[PDB]
């Protein structure tokens, strides 16, 4: 009854190989094969996003 | 783990789809097709490729036998499934399927074997560290931005109802109808013999598809159309096949699609799509109805008929009472908006908790589907 | 009819008059109070109603006055997003057994006037 | 003190009303419901709330089961009752409970329990300083602002008729009756069933009360009003369902409240509200008859319908002796009367000596509310 | 006794029964389905029909929509009614209506246009002499032999709950309750989805209703019934369709009739059947409680599963106090007991004086029926 959601780690965190292919598996993960942008803002934040907002933001 | 993105794996009876949590839009976009050779090979050293998935069957539709392994929402055969998804995880996107969450999409009134079968497959043979079953009905609202409104999604393979009413869904109103875009194809093809053209094969099923496609729409008044029609060929359009003769479709245009509205034509005797709204709709309790009647959300392939957005709203008009708002919601990227909302559902912070883990998996067998996911 | 006129006039001026009242100098005063704890860091709201239905400025009021570190919302803007955003300041509230009752993440979002009043005079109860 | 006033809470069994000391009307009036939903919740991230209270829990009741905490002015369910007084203190009020003493009414006739579990559940949760229980139709005469008279007050729950002369109350002549307009919603719900419409849900009851309250009076002769409604269609009335239908009440109008002056319609064997008001005038001395024949109250929110004073003057009269002089007196604020004479009887200065302090319950526990009080 | 003998009519929303008064068995028992054709018509020189109507209608079921005039114990059709008592009275029983009096039944609580309808039906088109219209459950209560007990009758359309203590009704304890068999076969038909069945048009109705009758019964217990269903194969059965076909039910064969128990399956959030039973003994007296729990009455046909009696006994055992026994009287000729009722009650020699004359109709009009039955 007394407990919070988000501060837990999520469920799917729990359970040699060359160092070069390793780092291109792990490069791949990205969704664009590569590092993020720092500052550069996500796809949610940019109004290119076809769904509609929230109706204060249109207000606003 | 910040860095891992699930994949949203959007699986129709037509088309599959897939991509990252978190984006706008799907990366790889393909038929789920599978094709295998019918004439006789005499060229020595071309080559040993005995099955063709997607667009590479779709390209060479001569000498194949196109089939399909989802029909009607139930994956019919397994392997052609399990080539599939490999084409889409190694091919499409190239990525390992071991690091990553899938979420996977499915009609809301299925045999109960299929969700474990799909469980079973891909935390076995991909060795996925967890995956999630949703239903396509609900990810349309969550693209949608509302919370409450009745969804209608039909594909290429199932159409189903399903009324939401402030994040509550009531299971007894949703209703399902085997009327889906094969049924048109089918009916197209089999009225187009009446000017001449036949068409028997699987390539001639994909260019009738394509025709259906480019040249169709939906008529506000049937009658008066054909009368319109009988009049004069102002309603008339010309087609070019890849034989490079040119066809005239002329008064079909209108005839494929209102299938739909009037289920007769193909000796089923189930009621319209308007009507299962309409039941969906007054099966539900009496103090909701109103903002069902105001949210009504078009979702699918199907439901991009020029001029379907129009016909739906007025016959919904006149089944419904006069004192009553009705708005039909259509965007117009509706045809992927069952995959989008379902990146928005990886991207939540309280959904992290909701996957079914490869150690539940193991503790409960294949059937912890049904106890975790609705 | 006529008693019945009377007695809806009643009802509809002095019940309400009182109520808007009340809760006109309850806003201006609660506006006060949290304009006050948020000063500390670059925040400011106007209105109390609008302001609160994004979720983020009750995540940061709700940080300046616990003093430890609660989660990051969630990157949107959306209304999904935004009752993510509300429902992890009632969860955090629930972790500091703070009695709440009819409090939901959608009623701070559609911007019920007496709820969001009562949940900043809860606040104001507890960390004061 | 001066500036200190102690909060006036009335608990009916319908309605709650709460405001503060010396202010002509409540602050806070909604009704005393608890609901909770009951069909699926499938929409991930819309957050969780466990329980519906109040004026919000009508407004989504379309997907909720409600409740009533009090039956018949008995608090059947308490942790219900708690969170009404929680959302009244908090959410209404926006008051400290410690800051200001309560002020309760009740009916006269209750089980004893009642009383000992509300004086602690004001003082071991809420941990009021100060707290008194009063009697609603005694309220009634001080809202009045006469010394003698006799209340019949009719609420929800139940209806009683108390007398009081010069101050005096007498205990003997208390009567107390078991026929309030919840069950006349019920047999409004009943009687709706002859003319096809059909509500069985508990959503649905409440729109039986809004018709109710908005299409019923009570006819002067009831004979001659159903012989004027079966020849003529001028006493029909049309009401409008929130999905948009119409209904047609007619006949029906008359006729559900008629079951406040004969019980016989709903099968119980007591007498009507007039011929209780008689008897409790009658089972008091000769003397004081007079004066309690001349100072008739009308209180409680059942006693709204038009045509009620009328009625209930004629049937006092025809049953009084012929040289008494009989007059009914209904104020146009009958429904928010109790609640006005809790206001005046909490702020006089006399009364400051008669509130229950907080030591003398921890001396005498639970039981000093029968000592006290009335 | 030199009178012609009456005509007994058991009209129900499933089937229709008739027969003569005085006889111990109907000789006329069919379906009350009126059937059309659908398909195109060829093959000219076969006469032409126009509907089919009962027995003959479930013969030619693959060319036929079939339509029900009852639903929920009202005529929603009247011309079907008419045909279906055109095919009683001349094809069935190939007698005169206008040398009989006829009887018929009907629901407890329903529109009295039906009455009107029914009346004026009788006496305008078929010209019978003499009519009468009784209460299922009082017939019922005839059946059984005794004057004092509880009816609980669930027929295809209704279900309701009458006690009757030594001749004398209670109204205001009456209960009905919408839930009967043909919910129970729309749940069947959405369970067996699960298993990969699909059945769809009105002619897979009677098929779902076959399996229905042939392969369910009801769990004592709920939970331990699953757990051996779940924990091994011993409870499935094999139902042969009549295209060749061979399904295996399994596990829904408990799980259907529990609908009956437990209505919060179907979404309704009504209480049981044993609950309803439950509140219409308390709404009773107190002092007659203690006849109306040993003389329990079971009628109809839902109330034919296997294991019913058990399973009622032990639910009102529980709810009911301790010191008494609970009878639970199913006699093993439920289904056509009402019948068998209504003819005991056109044998009584003082019932030919309840008869409403045709003079009678011609006096007062078709509104007679509320003065004269019940
Ligand atoms: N632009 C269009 N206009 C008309 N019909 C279309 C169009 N695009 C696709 N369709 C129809 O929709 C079907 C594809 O539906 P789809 O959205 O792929 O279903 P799913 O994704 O559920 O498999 C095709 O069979 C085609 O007939
Ligand atoms: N305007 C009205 N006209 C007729 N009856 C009314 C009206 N308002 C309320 N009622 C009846 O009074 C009931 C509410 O009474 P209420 O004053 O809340 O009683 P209490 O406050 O003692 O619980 C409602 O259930 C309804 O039956
Ligand atoms: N042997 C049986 N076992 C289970 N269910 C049955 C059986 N016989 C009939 N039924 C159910 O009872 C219904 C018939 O009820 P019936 O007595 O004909 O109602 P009514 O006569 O009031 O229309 C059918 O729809 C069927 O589902």
């Amino acid at each position: 009854p007394d407990s919070n959601i988000y501060k837990k780690p999520p469920i799917y965190k729990q359970r040699s190989k060359h160092l070069i292919e390793d780092l291109i598996i792990e490069s791949s993960k990205f969704p664009a094969a590569q590092p993020p942008d720092p500052n550069q803002p996500a796809k949610i934040e940019t109004d290119y996003w076809p769904c509609p907002p929230s109706l204060a933001v249109v207000e606003t | 783990d910040d860095d891992i993105a699930a994949l949203v794996v959007d699986n129709g009876s037509g088309m599959c789809k897939a991509g990252f949590a978190g984006d706008d839009a799907p990366r790889a976009v393909f038929p789920s097709i599978v094709g295998r050779p019918r004439h006789q090979g005499v060229m020595v050293g071309m080559g040993q490729k005995d099955s063709y998935v997607g667009d590479e069957a779709q390209s060479k539709r001569g000498i194949l036998t196109l089939k399909y392994p989802i029909e009607h929402g139930i994956v019919t055969n397994w392997d052609d499934m399990e080539k599939i998804w490999h084409h889409t995880f190694y091919n499409e996107l190239r990525v390992a399927p071991e690091e990553h969450p899938v979420l996977l999409t499915e009609a809301p009134l299925n045999p109960k074997a299929n969700r474990e079968k799909m469980t079973q497959i891909m935390f076995e043979t991909f060795n996925t560290p967890a995956m999630y079953v949703a239903i396509q009905a609900v990810l349309s609202l969550y693209a949608s931005g509302r919370t409450t409104g009745i969804v209608m999604d039909s594909g290429d393979g199932v159409t189903h109802t399903v009324p939401i009413y402030e994040g509550y869904a009531l299971p007894h109103a949703i209703l399902r109808l085997d009327l889906a875009g094969r049924d048109l194809t089918d009916y197209l093809m089999k009225i187009l013999t009446e000017r001449g053209y036949s068409f028997t094969t699987t390539a001639e099923r994909e260019i009738v598809r394509d025709i259906k496609e480019k040249l169709c729409y939906v008529a506000l008044d049937f009658e008066q159309e054909m009368a319109t029609a009988a009049s004069s060929s102002s309603l008339e359009k010309s087609y070019e096949l890849p034989d490079g003769q040119v066809i005239t479709i002329g008064n079909e245009r209108f005839r494929c699609p209102e299938a739909l509205f009037q289920p007769s034509f193909l000796g089923m005797e189930s009621c319209g799509i308007h009507e299962t709204t309409f039941n969906s709709i007054m099966k539900c309790d009496v103090d909701i109805r109103k903002d069902l009647y105001a949210n009504t959300v078009l979702s699918g392939g199907t439901t991009m008929y020029p001029g379907i957005a129009d016909r739906m709203q007025k016959e919904i008009t006149a089944l419904a009472p006069s004192t009553m708002k009705i708005k039909i919601i259509a965007p117009p990227e509706r045809k992927y908006s069952v995959w989008i909302g379902g990146s928005i559902l990886a991207s939540l912070s309280t959904f992290q908790q909701m996957w079914i883990s490869k150690q539940e998996y193991d503790e409960s067998g294949p059937s912890i589907v049904h106890r975790k996911c609705f | 009819d006529n008693d019945n006129s009377s007695a809806r006039l009643f009802e509809r001026s002095r019940i309400k008059a009182l109520a808007d009242e009340r809760e006109v100098v309850q806003k201006k005063t609660f506006t006060k109070w949290v304009n006050s704890h948020l000063a500390r860091v670059s925040c400011r709201i106007t209105d109390l109603y609008k302001d609160l239905r994004d979720g983020r400025m009750l995540i940061k009021l709700l940080e300046v006055l616990s003093g430890e570190m609660l989660p990051k919302p969630t990157k949107g803007k959306m209304r999904i997003h935004c009752l993510e955003n509300v429902d992890k300041a009632l969860q955090f509230l629930k972790e500091q057994r703070v009695h709440l009752e009819n409090m939901g993440s959608h009623d701070i979002v559609d911007g019920n006037h007496r709820l969001v009043l009562g949940l900043i005079w809860t606040i104001i109860l507890r960390f004061q």
